[PDB]
């Protein structure tokens, strides 16, 4: 019925913790949803799942407001999120990283970055080999 | 106050033609499965005024060989009888309330038929030039079907008067009196105002500002089109002391044709320019015809004459 | 065997002319358009809310290049050059020499994102799983060069995605 | 879902509501409280023009009666 | 799906046929994104004996 | 949109229509010539981009056929069930964007929700969503994945709806019928002779279909119909190509019941690499896999001509082939080069929206009409 | 200064009408075409971003260049991209467009639509994902977020 309808929605509407997390999650994300919180990572976006969604729809992210030195309160990307909650939104496993964690490697990096385009920290190429022939350095002492 | 009146009527009609595109994008979007603009504002609301930014602060592309005169004229004739027909139309008191009301629609309208061809002949490209024509073609044809049917409906109401109309309308829908007669007036006012299955020109030298211009008094056109066709065949009852609720039951009956508007067009193909041309001058004008002459005897025949005043 | 598409011929009894002129009058079938129609605008939109949400991958997937390394923290690339021979549009370049240790290492290894067609073939040629095509896919860049790999920048794709990749090749190196 | 159009309805309905609204509201103001007259026709006019000539005021709409005649 | 009843009833009759049996959206039937290690079989010429290359 | 058409018109009529293709040619035969036999495979992956894997299956045809080697039939019906997915694909994208031309376009965005759910069907068994590259001379590249009949199960069972969805749109529209019927016509005799074949043949009533008459694969082992039509224009055409979509159910549907186990590639390492872990343990197989990713297989001296009934008709590879481990010639006949050839004869007597319809219905990828 | 301030609140609205406006004129010349109608399909619907399905070259302000350009297309493409009205960006979609691809040693085959106009935004793939695609046009987005014509103009 429409009132069941209705009252779902208010309680979206409580279920973000009243009116300024409602208008945040609306503005910031485009969607109101709500759905049982599977984790959190170490820069702040957490990771939401609602099996009742039709696939594509039933895991999402919420990304952080910062990220590294960057303010990300209205410019999110794609590129945000760590590499394994990266498999598990994108569906290549059913296994969230809090459940199995990923193999710790010491080359491994502790910090993720995103996609570095248009800043300082671009990369730029440049050539990985040595100098090829070596020329003649002429004597420094006069012959004559 | 009646500045004040005159603005009142201007200004919402073109917040609606904006929030109109709005709404034919989200429509379209569900019909085809998809969300239509939702990311701009909430729920979408500011689609509009990011398109009236842009193509305001958008660089235009004027050619070197064209008439100037006409360039501008064009688009001014356009937005000026597209906001211009909404004067006479009772809601339920017109602004102007006028004796002959339907035929000034009549004039407006086929004034309004010189702004594709000044534009097209403004281009000074040959192949502009030539959709131009046969856009003028098919708005001529539907110009004498519409202004037959228009006849036909009218002999019902006895005189010019949309008020009349109102009057006459008090107790049942010249929908139910005459319906193959509200068939083909709406197919004809879908070819008039170009929309599927009828956009043969979009189916392209303005650019920036006065596209936009073009753009709004189409909208505009199509927004007027919708409440004529409320008015003369889905009149609503009249209470002279609370006249608010005739207000909401025309605009709402306004909104439920624009959105049989995109609804058709979302849902057909398009059809030819001959096809199309065919489909009035051999199955519409006839059929017009003999409803006519059905139309003029009725009430001679059942003594049912309207009252002149 | 076959059967016809458009072969068949319609009764002309007085029933069904008027039932036929009465759809000709009476528009029934674009009524029944315009019902199929509403129908889909009462459905629910088949739209996921990109970048929140992601459309499903697999294991299998080929985005942006990897160089991996050993657990003992070594490459694990051994300067054979499967890769540049293998490559459909040689975008691939290596060029090696012996380590200060001896060991057979590249030092210049580059892959030129511009021509590569993300084949997945240079990843079937290792005998080592050095060279990988990761799980990212949304590694646009604003200028031509960016997309210009070296030796450097590919074993930082490696770290960076070294976790999903071993997930991914631990998922899928049965198939293999 | 297919309720989010409604929004953009709603914003329409608003806008139409304002010209009939204000223009009764306007005709109800500069009238008295009363609707505008209808001069369909010159006995009409007349009419207006007797009303706005015995009222004195220059208004048509400031109606006299019993208490005016005697 | 999660429309309601009425909805469902409208968009049934507006179609003209059943569309809660043929949804165009996946909710829950299709497989885990996470299956089980394969076993793959081998060919006819995993053999140790009698397989000379010369008559194959 | 890389087609530039010449017109000549008389007042409404069009009496002149000059194709200028080769605004996408790119050499492909000759970088062909240049690549190896294994390279190569890309290249016809990306021919006609709508039947991928159809192109890939001709392509290993016709290098099997070269080598005398046998896929394995696992390998086979993993072929076909492909094959008739990709005509799915092709069929869908044809007859959506025939009508996203003339007005439709609902039914384009619908079918294309359906194809988006087949390209990922393409990535799980592939890893690429277009260009799998998945199908090679002598079976195919990996197996499928655990699961995957499932999905495919029951993208089958929600489809049917999705034609008839699509037919209730098009198929009795007044209007659409009034755009396609009898525009376009071709007779049999002029079909064939200007050199057409599959849907063009069928809609002008010519009972020929390479999958029945010329059996490849396993395609002798499956049950289905030919769509015939009779008027040979637009309307037949269209109802020609909706009916394959449901035969090509019925296939899919009879290769899913009917999958076989085993290998899913020819057991013969000097054609086809050995497994990683034998490459790793063996020597032999190390052997076979460097030699097989360096150098190539060689293939013995001849020519062949290989054709397969791709979903816009007959798909021909002529390979010539000298000793070596890289083609000497790669002629590659695609459908789509005679039916633009033969465009000018179609569109005698039209106009412009008929030209449109008419190159809609004859369904033309550029791609592979230039190569 | 209050100046600086107009100009640059200035600045932010009208570079969000038209990171938020995006009428895309598609050049779709080969395969990677395929992928732009998958991103404009229900899923991931780039409508609902506000970047039109299509529009006319006169009416467009970014050029997704998806396919391999040919020598015998090339000019047919500076032409286009020269009747396209400023601000124009152009994003290369593919490997034929970004570089060569696989015909980037082809006698026929421009190695690179940047040789022929100005790119902003390079997407690498063969095909690039609807999500790759859509991903680079939020890529653009946030690029005009950056750009301060106003401040410049200011600043003179
Ligand atoms: C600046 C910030 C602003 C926002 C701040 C924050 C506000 C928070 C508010 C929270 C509480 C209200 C939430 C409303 C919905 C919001 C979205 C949401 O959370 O959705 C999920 C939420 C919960 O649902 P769910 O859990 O997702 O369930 C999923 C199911 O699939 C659902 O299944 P279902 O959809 O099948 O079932 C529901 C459906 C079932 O329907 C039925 O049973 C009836 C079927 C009717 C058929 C015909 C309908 C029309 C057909 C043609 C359409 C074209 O019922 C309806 O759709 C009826 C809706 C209620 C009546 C609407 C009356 C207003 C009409 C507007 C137009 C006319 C205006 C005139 C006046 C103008 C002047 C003011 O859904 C709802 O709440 C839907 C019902 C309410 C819809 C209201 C829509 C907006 C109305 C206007 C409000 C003002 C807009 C802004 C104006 C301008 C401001 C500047
Ligand atoms: C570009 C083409 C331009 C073409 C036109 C150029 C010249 C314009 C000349 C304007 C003449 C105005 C005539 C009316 C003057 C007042 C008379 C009066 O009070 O009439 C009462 C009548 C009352 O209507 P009635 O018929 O009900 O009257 C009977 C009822 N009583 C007696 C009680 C009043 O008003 C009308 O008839 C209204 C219709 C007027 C039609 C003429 C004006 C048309 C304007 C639109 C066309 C031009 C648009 C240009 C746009 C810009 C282009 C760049
Ligand atoms: C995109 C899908 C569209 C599906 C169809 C939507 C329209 C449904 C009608 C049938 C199809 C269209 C036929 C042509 C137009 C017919 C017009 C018609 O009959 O309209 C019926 C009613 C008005 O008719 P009515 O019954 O109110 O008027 C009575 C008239 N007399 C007194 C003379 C008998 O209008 C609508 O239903 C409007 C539909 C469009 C707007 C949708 C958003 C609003 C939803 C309802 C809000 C209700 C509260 C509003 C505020 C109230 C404040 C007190
Ligand atoms: C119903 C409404 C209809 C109208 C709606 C639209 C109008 C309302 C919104 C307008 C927003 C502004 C848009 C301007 C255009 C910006 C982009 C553009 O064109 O850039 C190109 C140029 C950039 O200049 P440029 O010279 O650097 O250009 C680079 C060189 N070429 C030409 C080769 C590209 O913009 C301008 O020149 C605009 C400058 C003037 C506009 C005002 C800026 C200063 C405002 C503050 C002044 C001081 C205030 C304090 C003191 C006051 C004292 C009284
Ligand atoms: C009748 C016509 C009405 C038209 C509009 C109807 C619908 C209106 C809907 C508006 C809903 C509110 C929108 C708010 C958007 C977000 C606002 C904010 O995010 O933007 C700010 C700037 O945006 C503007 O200031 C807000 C404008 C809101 C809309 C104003 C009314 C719309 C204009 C109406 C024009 C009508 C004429 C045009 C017709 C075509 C920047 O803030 P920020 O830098 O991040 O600060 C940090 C964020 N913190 C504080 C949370 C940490
Ligand atoms: C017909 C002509 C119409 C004229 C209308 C004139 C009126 C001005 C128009 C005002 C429109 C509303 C203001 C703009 C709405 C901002 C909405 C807000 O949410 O945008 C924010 C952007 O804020 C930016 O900082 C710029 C703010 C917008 C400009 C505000 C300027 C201040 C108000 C206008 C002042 C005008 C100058 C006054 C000088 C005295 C963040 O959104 P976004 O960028 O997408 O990132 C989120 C991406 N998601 C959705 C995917 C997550
Ligand atoms: C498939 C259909 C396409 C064929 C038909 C399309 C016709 C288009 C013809 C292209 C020729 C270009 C000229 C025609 C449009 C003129 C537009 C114009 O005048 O723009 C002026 C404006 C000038 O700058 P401003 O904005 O005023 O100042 C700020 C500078 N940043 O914009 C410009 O920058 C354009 C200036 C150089 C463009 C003109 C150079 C080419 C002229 C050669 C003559 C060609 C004329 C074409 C003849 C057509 C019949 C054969
Ligand atoms: C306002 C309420 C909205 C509710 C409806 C929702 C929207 C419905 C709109 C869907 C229509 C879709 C767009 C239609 C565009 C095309 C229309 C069309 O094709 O009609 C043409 C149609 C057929 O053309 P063809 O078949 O192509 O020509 C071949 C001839 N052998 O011709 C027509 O004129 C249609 C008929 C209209 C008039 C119908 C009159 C029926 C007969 C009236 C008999 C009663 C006489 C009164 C005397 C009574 C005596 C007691
Ligand atoms: C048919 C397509 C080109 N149109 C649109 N999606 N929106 C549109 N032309 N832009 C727009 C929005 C509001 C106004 Cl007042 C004027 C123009
Ligand atoms: C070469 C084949 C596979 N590709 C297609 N571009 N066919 C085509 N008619 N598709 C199409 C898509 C969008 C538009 Cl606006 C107009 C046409
Ligand atoms: S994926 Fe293919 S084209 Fe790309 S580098 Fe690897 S072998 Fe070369
Ligand atoms: S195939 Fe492996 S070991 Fe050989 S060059 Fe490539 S990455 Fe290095
Ligand atoms: S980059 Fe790949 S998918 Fe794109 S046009 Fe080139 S060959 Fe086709």
């Amino acid at each position: 019925e429409l009132v069941q309808v209705l009252r779902r929605g208010l309680q979206q509407v409580s279920g973000h913790g009243g009116l300024r997390g409602y208008l945040r999650v609306l503005f910031r994300a485009n969607d109101v949803r709500v759905g049982t919180l599977v984790g959190e990572d170490k820069y702040g976006n957490k990771y939401y799942e609602d099996n009742k969604q039709f696939f594509g729809r039933h895991r999402w992210v919420i990304y952080t407001t910062e990220m590294n030195g960057r303010d990300t309160f209205w410019d999110v990307d794609g590129s945000m999120v760590p590499p394994e909650w990266h498999r598990w939104l994108h569906c290549m496993t059913d296994d969230p990283p809090t459940t199995k964690p990923p193999t710790a490697r010491k080359y491994i990096w502790t910090n993720h970055k995103f996609n570095v385009s248009g800043t300082p920290q671009q990369y730029v190429p440049y050539s990985t080999t040595r100098k090829k022939i070596q020329e003649w350095v002429p004597p420094s002492t006069p012959y004559k | 106050m009646f500045m004040i009146n005159i603005l009142s009527l201007i200004i919402p009609i073109l917040l609606a033609v904006a929030f109109l595109t709005l709404v034919e994008r989200k429509v379209l979007g569900y019909m085809q499965l998809r969300k239509g603009p939702n990311v701009v504002g909430p729920y979408g609301l500011l689609q509009p005024i990011a398109d009236a930014l842009k193509l305001f602060t958008k660089e235009p592309l004027r050619p070197a060989t064209s008439s100037i005169s006409m360039f501008i004229i064009a688009p001014i004739l356009a937005l000026s009888l597209a906001l211009t027909m909404w004067v006479p139309l009772p809601m339920p008191y017109p602004l102007i309330n006028m004796n002959l009301g339907v035929l000034f629609m009549l004039a407006m309208s086929s004034l309004a038929v010189y702004s594709i061809l000044w534009s097209g002949w403004a281009s000074n490209s040959k192949y502009a030039l030539i959709g131009a024509l046969r856009a003028v073609a098919q708005t001529i044809s539907y110009e004498v079907t519409l202004a037959i049917i228009l006849l036909s409906v009218l002999l019902m109401n006895g005189s010019y008067t949309l008020s009349t109309l109102i009057t006459t309308q008090e107790h049942i829908w010249m929908i139910f009196t005459s319906w193959p007669l509200a068939m083909m007036w709406f197919i004809s006012t879908l070819a008039e105002t170009n929309r599927a299955p009828f956009d043969l020109t979009e189916g392209v030298e303005y650019a920036a500002g006065p596209f936009a211009m073009f753009f709004m008094a189409e909208y505009a056109n199509i927004i007027m089109m919708n409440a004529f066709t409320a008015i003369l065949f889905l009149g609503a009852s009249h209470d002279p002391h609370t006249p608010e609720l005739y207000t909401i039951n025309f605009v709402l009956k306004t909104l439920a044709l624009t959105i049989t508007f995109l609804w058709i067009r979302a849902s057909y193909p398009r059809f030819r320019y001959d096809q199309l041309m065919h489909l009035l001058w051999k199955s519409f004008l006839p059929l017009t015809l003999a409803l006519c002459m059905w139309h003029i005897s009725l009430p001679i025949m059942t003594a049912s004459i309207p009252p002149q005043s | 065997t076959y059967k016809f598409v458009n072969m068949r011929e319609p009764s002309m009894d007085m029933k069904s002319v008027t039932d036929r002129a009465a759809q000709t009058l009476l528009w029934t079938e674009l009524v029944r358009g315009l019902g199929m129609t509403l129908s889909y605008l009462f459905r629910e939109p088949a739209t996921i809310n990109y970048p929140f949400e992601k459309g499903p991958l697999s294991p299998r997937f080929r985005g942006e290049h990897a160089l991996r390394r050993y657990p003992s923290g070594e490459e694990r690339c051994i300067a054979c050059k499967l890769c540049e021979a293998v490559c459909p549009a040689q975008a691939i370049t290596i060029e090696a020499e012996p380590r200060a240790d001896g060991s057979r290492r590249t030092t210049r290894y580059d892959i030129d994102m511009t021509k590569c067609i993300y084949c997945g073939f240079c990843q079937e040629a290792c005998p080592v799983d050095a060279i990988v095509e990761g799980p990212n896919f949304e590694f646009s860049t604003e200028t031509h060069e960016e997309l210009l790999y070296n030796k450097e920048k590919l074993l930082n794709n490696g770290d960076k995605w070294e976790a999903e990749i071993a997930a991914n090749i631990q998922a899928d190196y049965l198939y293999r | 879902m297919w309720f989010e159009i409604l929004p953009g309805i709603a914003v329409m309905a608003a806008c139409l509501f304002i010209p009939g609204m204000a223009t009764a509201h306007i005709h109800k103001f500069t009238n008295g409280g009363k609707e505008k007259r209808v001069a369909h026709f010159s006995y009409q006019w007349n009419l207006m023009e007797r009303d706005r000539c015995i009222s004195g005021v220059n208004r048509y709409h400031v109606t006299k009666g019993l208490e005016n005649i005697d | 799906a999660s429309a309601t009843r009425v909805i469902q009833l409208l968009r049934n009759w507006a179609s003209g046929r059943d569309l809660q049996a043929k949804l165009q959206l996946r909710y829950q039937e299709i497989s885990k994104r996470t299956q089980p290690p394969p076993k793959l079989p081998v060919g006819p010429s995993h053999k140790l004996s009698n397989n000379y290359y010369c008559t194959r | 949109g890389v087609l530039r058409l010449v017109m000549e018109l008389s007042g409404e009529m069009v009496r002149k229509c000059d194709p200028h293709i080769g605004l996408l040619h790119r050499g492909t035969e000759k970088l062909i010539e240049y690549k190896t036999y294994l390279q190569a495979l890309p290249y016809f992956d990306r021919l006609d981009y709508v039947s991928m894997m159809c192109n890939e299956q001709a392509y290993s045809l016709a290098v099997e056929k070269l080598l005398n080697i046998q896929p394995p039939p696992r390998a086979q019906w993993i072929r076909v069930l492909f094959g008739e997915i990709t005509r799915l694909l092709n069929h869908i994208m044809a007859v959506t964007t025939h009508a996203l031309d003339i007005g439709a376009m609902t039914p384009f965005f619908w079918m294309f929700e359906e194809r988006e759910k087949m390209f990922e069907f393409y990535e799980r068994v592939s890893g690429a969503r277009m260009h799998a590259a998945y199908i090679r001379p002598g079976g195919v590249h990996q197996d499928l994945p655990l699961g995957l009949l499932d999905d495919i199960y029951e993208f089958s069972k929600n489809f049917s709806f999705r034609i008839d969805e699509l037919e209730e749109m098009l198929t009795n529209n007044r209007i659409w019928r009034n755009r396609t019927v009898d525009i376009g016509v071709v007779t049999a005799e002029d079909a064939l002779n200007y050199g057409f074949s599959g849907v063009m043949l069928r809609g002008s009533g010519i009972q020929w279909d390479l999958r029945k008459t010329q059996p490849y694969d396993v395609y002798d082992q499956v049950e289905f119909d030919v769509p015939i039509g009779s008027r040979g224009d637009c309307y037949d055409r269209y109802l020609c190509r909706v009916e394959e979509m449901r035969q090509s159910l019925r296939i899919i549907s009879q290769c899913l019941n009917k999958m076989p186990p085993g290998e899913i590639k020819v057991d013969d390492a000097k054609v086809s690499p050995p497994k990683r872990a034998e490459m790793k343990t063996s020597m032999e197989s190390l052997i076979h896999h460097f030699k097989l990713y360096t150098e190539g297989y060689q293939v013995p001296p001849g020519a062949t001509y290989t054709a397969i009934e791709a979903p816009k008709g007959e798909f021909g590879v002529y390979l010539v082939s000298d000793g070596s481990s890289r083609p000497y010639r790669c002629k590659i006949k695609a459908p789509g080069f005679a039916h633009l050839a033969g465009l000018d004869k179609m569109s005698k007597g039209h106009m412009l929206a008929d030209v449109v319809a008419i190159i809609g219905t004859q369904d033309i990828v550029f791609g592979e009409v230039d190569r | 200064s209050r100046g600086e301030y107009v100009v640059a609140k200035l600045d932010d609205l009208v570079n969000w009408a038209r990171r938020s406006s995006l009428w895309p004129m598609t050049f779709g010349l080969a395969c990677c075409a395929v992928e732009m109608m998958h991103m404009a399909a229900p899923r991931y619907d780039m409508d609902r971003f506000g970047v039109v399905f299509r529009a006319s070259p006169r009416q467009s302000d970014v050029m997704i260049v998806a396919g391999t350009l040919t020598n015998k297309m090339a000019p047919a493409l500076r032409k286009v991209y020269d009747q396209m009205p400023e601000p124009r960006y152009v994003v290369s979609m593919g490997s034929c467009a970004n570089g060569g691809g696989y015909y980037h040693y082809s006698y026929s085959v421009v190695r690179g639509c940047d040789r022929i106009v100005p790119v902003d935004i390079y997407v690498p793939g063969c095909p690039p994902t609807a999500e790759a695609l859509l991903y680079g046009i939020l890529q653009l987005q946030r690029k005009i977020k950056r750009e301060k014509r106003l401040r410049i103009w200011y600043r003179r």
